[PDB]
């Protein structure tokens, strides 16, 4: 019970202590020691081995020396652990080997040998002989480090005392191996302190890391620092740039352990190591290693055990670097230290006071210079009481609030990978926009939609994960409610692309090192590909291929040519990639065909291997050692469909081909068509979802080869263009767009055009099937029809009544769906209703509640008795329960407690709630009579589950949406959130300024009318909700404010309707404005 | 009635199988429905009660007449909603694992309790034992914990009654009944309907963890009938068989060990009333263990005694730590220590006394005498030291007996000085 008050230092001290104890032989020990640790690892739900495997390669190291005497101590820790010896032999004799093999000649490697072939004497050689030839790395690190010994002739002797089968001399040198040094450099074993005995090995440790290729087989002594010289360390320098990034990259390999029966010691030493390696290594191997060794140690972060070590090492981190750089990777720290302070001990918390005041201390350029964020989040924590700790810094934060162009860079940050950042950024949102609102001055200028769409692409992306994001983020745009159309707009090809001219060619490739590097290779994870993150940004600079034989940035100065190229090569990719300049990797000789035409993988895999295929097919027929697209390879989830564009411009190098260019082209389009052929074979989301992403991709890059091909048109035009032919080109152009307006399925293209978003191009390819065709004829109704549909996606009201009064002439149900949006919406609305009053078809009365329902006569719709009855609605809500999802709302927007009462608990009876809308105005209505009840808190919990629903279930993308179409989310949200936050109101003060900020809103909404009277009516229903009075006063205000815009935009039998609630109630300005009403329609005289 | 009601519960098949945990995007986005979990779940509880019920009228049925109740079909029916109902990757109703392990209570009771068993047994494969004890054990492999008996946590355990479940049932009064005026409201009372009255989920639910406290009373009565089954299964299986293997050396050890060590950490000072059955449970146990040893070594194998070697040595030497008595040795300082301890039972004893006995009134000097007596050695039995000479003698009877190695004699000399001896 004293470990069981131990953190992960003294955790593992103490069970040390713990065990050597046990193993202190005394019988009664021995059985008490068993007990405790078998009872506490129950106690703590872990097996015995999991929980003493952070250790056992601590203790069974020293088990290593007497195991030829403590086979007794022995025997007890694996019935201990119980299982058999070699189960754990084979995974930890990485740590008893070194204490095995450099020890006393009487070797327990022929014991180990014993265990390790048990029921075989069959061949022990070969037994020996195979354990080493997979771990005969790891004695060359004892045996140069743990003793010493740098003699060739004493490490052969080494090996052949025990390992005649070692032959030829020494085999193979792969000492020089990145993973060799990334295993070397692993003795850092330091203290709390430094030791004598820590700097005599960590000097030794240095000699034994410079010890490599100038004197390998060429054997000084490398024992003492004397023979380290002034001239060999630059070599030795540029080898270990070379070094570095198979190093942690080994790292990488090492703590994203697969196996996972590892223990994080291995991640305790790659922490010690890390942090050596920085200690020893000059700016540019150390700004070199800059990115992905911050993911290795977030990693570290994220497991339970290794926080200590980990956060030292951030702190030596901090030491040993500047401020100009390390700006990309240091947004962990405070999004760690926000996140998740609660659980810090006082250890972690005066270490990372350490950490605050020391990035306080010296780095004030970086910190309220550069990245006024992390002022921002750490002041706008005062929490954690950072003003009390130093306090002097409270006149420059009181500066940086004012001094930041705050919203951009919101923008900028909210769109990194993992959840605690991004969590925190719009943590920081929801502060300074509540505070932006109580200040009353946040400026809507004609930007604020920006971070809006950031969020919303965020919600967009985070659909499958951590659903209390999508609820924080649908809070953060709730609260920042409507940002109305109507003087604003909705931020969403770059350049015309070639592959001829040198300098476009350098501006082309720089801006694909700048798409693909900053995202995407400042976060990936596999090895592999980082190394091939670091070979193509080489071939980049092969091609751009200065500074790599005499240039520097201004040690050189010798041609201002590299000069400009680096000035205008971005001052981001000036910090992240100025160390890998002199990259020095080499790829290996690329491998066979893989044939092709395949459309069955084409039909099941697509993306996964197909594309894949696809594009290495067509690169190795294009390029071949011509530009950086030969180098690709080595690529092939996200790896692809940009790429899949740029990939396929190779078409321009024939007029007389003699070459498989057309060949490969017809049999990629005959795959297309293959693709063309399939219609979702009754399929589950296998087809439904993954062989659509197929058809968005390979759609993708039909609209790139329209848009080259157009601006491949234009940008040999915008000199002058009049020079046509180009000598023959002109007509390999006309030839590829001959293929590829001979490829048109335009059925079938516009058709899964419609059937993805696609919503302008789908209406573009069935213009031209509009173009081409007879005129009047059988097929042009369905593209009719779904044309209109698709313009019920367009949202463009007036383009579909356009759609409808031009040949839309069916029958005369269908002829009047027009003034339904030609102003006169009275007539069409009692003809559904007198259409849809026997309530048996669908289609008439689902039409009949929706256009009832869109031009607000929702109190009809409430009294509308197709769910009032001697009982109430209809239970097990049919297809038709968009009959109740357009009447929950209307409910909602006016109403009472028994109607909403007794009808959302008829529609909580049925047994499964399959749409989305009917479950989202049911929470809402839930909260409304929760409050109803007098209950804030469950108001609040119902309030924020509607949240959770549109964060997990509405919410769509940039790109693709002026956001009228976001209006029906953002209206309701904005509405939500301010039921909710005077739901959580108190007294009559915070009513009255919880009402005057509502003004602001009602300021900031500007005057768009559907969602001016969805958010006051709200409001309305809400204070006839609370009979307060107050409440009423608040009430009779907002009954007369909607019957004022309902003036304004001419509607005024609801301004009547609405002002009568307040002409009953003593208003003689409502009486006045009642009189201008009927001044307006007809009544001069009354 | 009996087949009906097992495969009327294979009908309502998905309420014993939930999943451990929701997906990452399982919402709990709802309309916050309980009446047809209310349903279902009065249902399934029901069900298994009645399951309980037929099989407990069943054995008042005399000695002689089962064969007309029992076949095949009764034995696979069962297997199968048992197998349901000790789930072990879904989430378990505690309230039919009551149900289900007294099932197996009362077959085996009858078992033992008839003449010609071989005729029961002989319809028994022995699978249909070794499905059944498998669920048994990882049952008492769990963990009782009074703060997060009502919170929902872990899988498997933590027996923690489910706060959408709790209501009595039809023979025990298992919870509080939360819901038992949304029983009443499950209906609208003036009208002829078949759709459920509401029950918004989360209007139910910080007084008092009595509650909390009676719920571990039943648990710790739920693990005593484990244990208590066990016992019943070897005293059928006297001679040894596919179940009767070693393991309720291990497994019944692990739970004696476990329910010792974090009882002398943990419980003697905690004044809750459940002390004295969790520790009656090691007390029980004891003899589960003892018995074992003693009549059925046949079977005891050489290697499953040394997977438990420490535990079982160990669970004895903390009886036989109290044959030294230096504690107690007078009457004066230990009912100060059961004032510390104790003053739940002094309640109840008081109660007792002064409400619900016949005989604890007027008391004439001799009976008290047994007050004086049993109340202390119940209060050391609470407080670890001086248990009962006899389940001393037993723990000795194993440890000493020559049986098994079980220390040699210069091990266990190591033992006796870590009392003195």
């Amino acid at each position: 019970q004293l470990t069981l008050t131990t953190s992960n230092d003294v955790f593992d001290t103490l069970l040390l202590k713990l065990i050597d104890i046990f193993n202190s032989d005394d019988y009664s020990l021995r059985i008490m020691m068993t007990l405790q640790i078998k009872n506490m690892a129950k106690i703590l739900k872990k097996t015995p081995y999991q929980l003493l495997s952070p250790i056992l390669p601590v203790l069974l190291r020293q088990l290593g020396k007497n195991l030829v005497e403590r086979k007794v101590g022995f025997q007890n820790l694996i019935e201990l652990l119980g299982y058999s010896s070699k189960t754990i032999l084979d995974i930890f004799q990485r740590y008893i080997i070194p204490y095995a093999i450099i020890q006393y000649k009487s070797d327990v490697l022929s014991e180990i040998a014993k265990i390790m072939c048990d029921g075989d004497t069959s061949l022990i050689n070969q037994m020996k002989v195979n354990l080493l030839k997979k771990n005969s790395r790891q004695i060359f690190a004892v045996a140069l480090v743990k003793h010493g010994l740098f003699s060739l002739d004493i490490l052969e002797t080494l090996f052949l005392n025990r390992a005649p089968t070692f032959d030829k001399g020494y085999i193979t040198a792969y000492l020089p191996d990145y993973k060799t040094l990334a295993e070397i450099t692993k003795l850092y074993k330091n203290s709390v302190t430094k030791d004598a005995s820590d700097s005599e090995n960590a000097n030794m440790i240095l000699c034994s890391l410079r010890f490599l290729i100038t004197n390998f087989e060429k054997d000084s002594k490398y024992k003492n620092i004397n023979n380290w010289t002034d001239d060999q360390e630059q070599a030795f320098q540029k080898k270990l740039q070379d070094n570095i990034l198979g190093i942690f990259q080994v790292f990488s390999s090492d703590i994203h352990d697969v196996e996972g029966r590892t223990t994080y010691y291995e991640k305790l030493r790659v922490i010690n190591g890390i942090s050596f390696l920085i200690i020893y290594a000059p700016k540019k191997s150390i700004i070199s290693a800059l990115a992905q060794i911050s993911i290795c140690l977030q990693t570290g972060l994220g497991l339970k055990e290794v926080r200590y070590e980990a956060f030292r090492c951030w702190h030596l981190l901090v030491r040993h670097l500047n401020d100009e750089e390390l700006s990309t990777v240091i947004d962990s720290l405070i999004a760690f230290i926000l996140q998740k302070w609660s659980e810090f001990n006082g250890k972690l918390r005066n270490i990372v006071y350490s950490i605050l005041d020391t990035l306080i201390k010296e780095k004030s350029d970086l910190i309220l210079k550069l990245k006024p964020y992390t002022t921002l989040a750490l002041v706008g924590k005062p929490e954690l009481g950072i003003l009390a700790r130093d306090g002097q810094f409270a006149r420059m934060v009181n500066k940086i609030r004012s001094t930041t162009d705050l919203i951009p860079i919101f923008a900028n940050n909210l769109k990194s990978s993992n959840k605690y950042v991004i969590n925190q950024n719009l943590d920081d949102i929801e502060v300074y926009l509540r505070r932006k609102q109580t200040e009353r001055s946040i400026d809507f200028t004609p930007d604020i939609t920006l971070v809006l769409g950031a969020l919303l692409d965020t919600s967009h992306k985070f659909r499958n994960l951590d659903k209390d994001l999508c609820e924080k983020c649908a809070k953060c745009i709730s609260m920042i409610g409507v940002l109305d159309v109507t003087k604003h707009e909705f931020k969403r090809e770059n350049e015309v692309y070639d592959l001829n001219d040198s300098v476009q060619t350098i501006k082309f490739l720089i801006w694909v090192i700048n798409d693909i590097l900053v995202p995407a290779f400042w976060q990936s994870e596999n090895p592999s590909k980082q190394l091939f993150v670091a070979l193509v940004i080489q071939e980049s600079l092969k091609y751009c291929g200065l500074s790599s034989e005499s240039w520097d940035m201004n040690h050189k100065e010798l041609y201002p040519n590299e000069a400009k190229l680096w000035e205008k090569f971005n001052s981001v990719s000036k910090t992240t990639i100025y160390p890998l300049l002199s990259s020095l990797y080499l790829a290996q000789s690329w491998k066979e065909y893989v044939p092709l035409k395949y459309p069955s993988n084409n039909f099941k895999e697509g993306y996964k291997i197909w594309v894949k295929r696809f594009t290495l097919d067509l690169l190795k027929t294009g390029t071949t050692e011509n530009h950086p697209l030969h180098v690709f390879s080595s690529l092939i989830g996200s790896l692809s469909n940009f790429l899949l564009p740029y990939i396929s411009l190779d078409i321009i190098i024939k007029a007389e081909k003699g070459t498989p260019y057309a060949d490969i082209l017809n049999g990629i389009i005959i795959e297309f068509d293959s693709i063309f052929t399939c219609n979702l074979e009754g399929m589950n989301n296998l087809q439904v979802d993954s062989l659509r992403m197929c058809y968005e991709s390979i759609f993708r890059v039909f609209e790139y080869c329209k848009k080259w091909a157009t601006e491949f048109k234009q940008n040999y035009s915008k000199l002058h263009g009049t020079f046509i032919i180009k000598d023959t080109k002109t007509t390999n152009m006309l030839l590829r767009i001959d293929e590829f307006l001979r490829t048109t399925p335009s059925d079938l293209l516009a058709q899964r055009s419609l059937e993805t978003d696609s919503f302008e191009r789908s209406a573009l390819y069935l213009e031209q099937c509009y173009r081409q065709n007879p005129h009047d004829k059988n097929q042009n109704g369905q593209l009719l029809k779904n044309l209109q549909i698709t313009y019920e996606e367009i949202g463009d009201i007036d383009s579909l009544d356009g759609v409808l009064r031009t040949f839309a002439t069916g029958n005369l149900v269908s002829k009047i769906e027009e003034l339904q949006y030609s102003e006169n919406w009275k007539l069409a609305q009692d003809c559904f209703n007198v259409l849809g009053k026997f309530s048996d078809d669908p289609k008439t009365t689902t039409r009949m509640l929706k256009s009832m329902y869109d031009h607000q006569l929702y109190s009809q719709i409430i009294s509308n008795s197709s769910f009032h009855s001697s009982d109430g609605k209809i239970s097990l809500s049919p297809d038709v329960k968009e009959w109740y999802s357009i009447g929950l709302e209307a409910a909602n927007l006016e109403g009472n407690v028994q109607t909403l009462k007794n009808w959302v608990e008829q529609i909580e009876s049925l047994r499964n709630i399959d749409d989305r809308e009917v479950l989202l105005q049911y929470n809402i209505a839930k909260a409304l009579i929760a409050i109803s009840n007098e209950d804030p808190l469950r108001t609040q919990k119902y309030i924020h589950n509607s949240f959770r629903l549109i964060g997990t279930n509405f919410i769509t993308s940039s790109k693709e949406t002026t956001l009228l179409k976001k209006q029906n989310l953002l209206m309701k949200l904005h509405s939500l959130y301010d039921l909710s936050f005077l739901s959580s109101a108190k007294d009559k003060f915070e009513y009255k300024s919880n009402t005057t900020i509502l003004d602001y809103r009602m300021e900031r909404i500007g005057a768009d009318f559907v969602p001016n009277h969805y958010i006051l009516s709200m409001r309305k229903s809400f204070d006839q909700l609370k009979m307060n009075e107050q409440a009423d006063a608040d009430l009779g205000k907002t009954f007369f404010t909607l019957a004022q815009l309902a003036r304004n935009n001419a509607r005024l039998d609801i301004a009547s309707e609405s002002l009568m609630h307040c002409l009953e109630r003593r208003l003689p300005q409502a009486e006045l404005e009642f009189a201008e009403i009927l001044w307006k329609q007809g009544e001069n005289d009354r | 009635c009996f087949l009906f009601i097992c495969d009327l519960i294979r009908i309502y098949h998905h309420v014993l199988k939930v999943p451990i945990h929701e997906s990452n995007m399982n919402l709990h986005v709802e309309p916050q429905i309980f009446q047809y979990e209310l349903i279902d779940y009065l249902i399934i509880s029901y069900s298994f009660d009645l399951l309980e019920g037929i099989l407990r009228v069943l054995q008042s049925h005399p000695k002689q007449t089962y064969m007309e109740f029992f076949d095949e079909n009764i034995l696979k029916s069962f297997e199968f909603v048992y197998k349901l109902a000790l789930t072990i990757s879904y989430k378990p109703m505690v309230n039919v694992i009551f149900s289900a392990v007294e099932v197996v209570n009362i077959i085996t009771s009858i078992i033992l309790n008839m003449d010609n068993s071989s005729d029961l047994k002989s319809l028994i494969s022995g699978s249909w034992w070794r499905d059944c004890i498998t669920r048994l054990y990882a049952l008492l492999e769990k963990e009782i914990k009074s703060g997060d008996v009502y919170n929902e946590n872990v899988d498997t355990t933590t027996l923690h009654m489910s706060k959408y479940h709790d209501f009595f049932g039809l023979i025990r009064n298992i919870g509080d009944n939360e819901l038992g005026g949304l029983i009443s409201k499950l209906i609208y009372t003036d009208r002829l309907q078949s759709v459920p009255r509401v029950i918004s989920k989360e209007d139910i639910g910080f007084t008092a963890p009595i509650i909390g406290y009676k719920m571990e009373k039943w648990l710790l009565k739920l693990k005593d009938e484990v244990l208590n089954i066990f016992e019943n299964l070897l005293m059928i299986y006297g001679d040894d068989a596919t179940i009767v293997n070693g393991e309720m050396l291990i497994h019944s050890s692990k739970f004696l060990s476990r329910e010792q060590a974090l009882m002398i950490e943990r419980y003697v000072g905690q004044d809750s009333p459940n002390l004295d059955l969790r520790c009656h449970l090691i007390e029980h146990t004891l003899t589960i263990i003892y018995r074992l040893w003693k009549d059925h070594f046949k079977q005891l194998r050489e290697e499953q005694i040394k997977q438990v070697e420490s535990q079982l040595i160990m669970s004895l030497w903390r009886f036989l730590v109290c044959q030294t008595e230096t504690v107690t040795a007078n009457e004066r300082e230990m009912r100060d220590h059961r004032h510390l301890v104790d003053s739940l039972h002094d309640l109840t004893i008081k109660d007792q006394a002064s409400y619900y006995e016949d005989a604890f009134e007027d008391l004439p000097e001799y009976i008290e005498e047994e007050l004086k007596m049993q109340l202390n050695k119940r209060t050391g039995r609470i407080m670890q030291v001086k248990y009962d000479e006899k389940f001393q003698e037993m723990a000795r009877t194993i440890l000493e007996s020559k049986s098994f190695d079980l220390t040699t004699l210069e091990e266990a000399d190591s033992l006796y000085i870590s009392m003195g001896l």
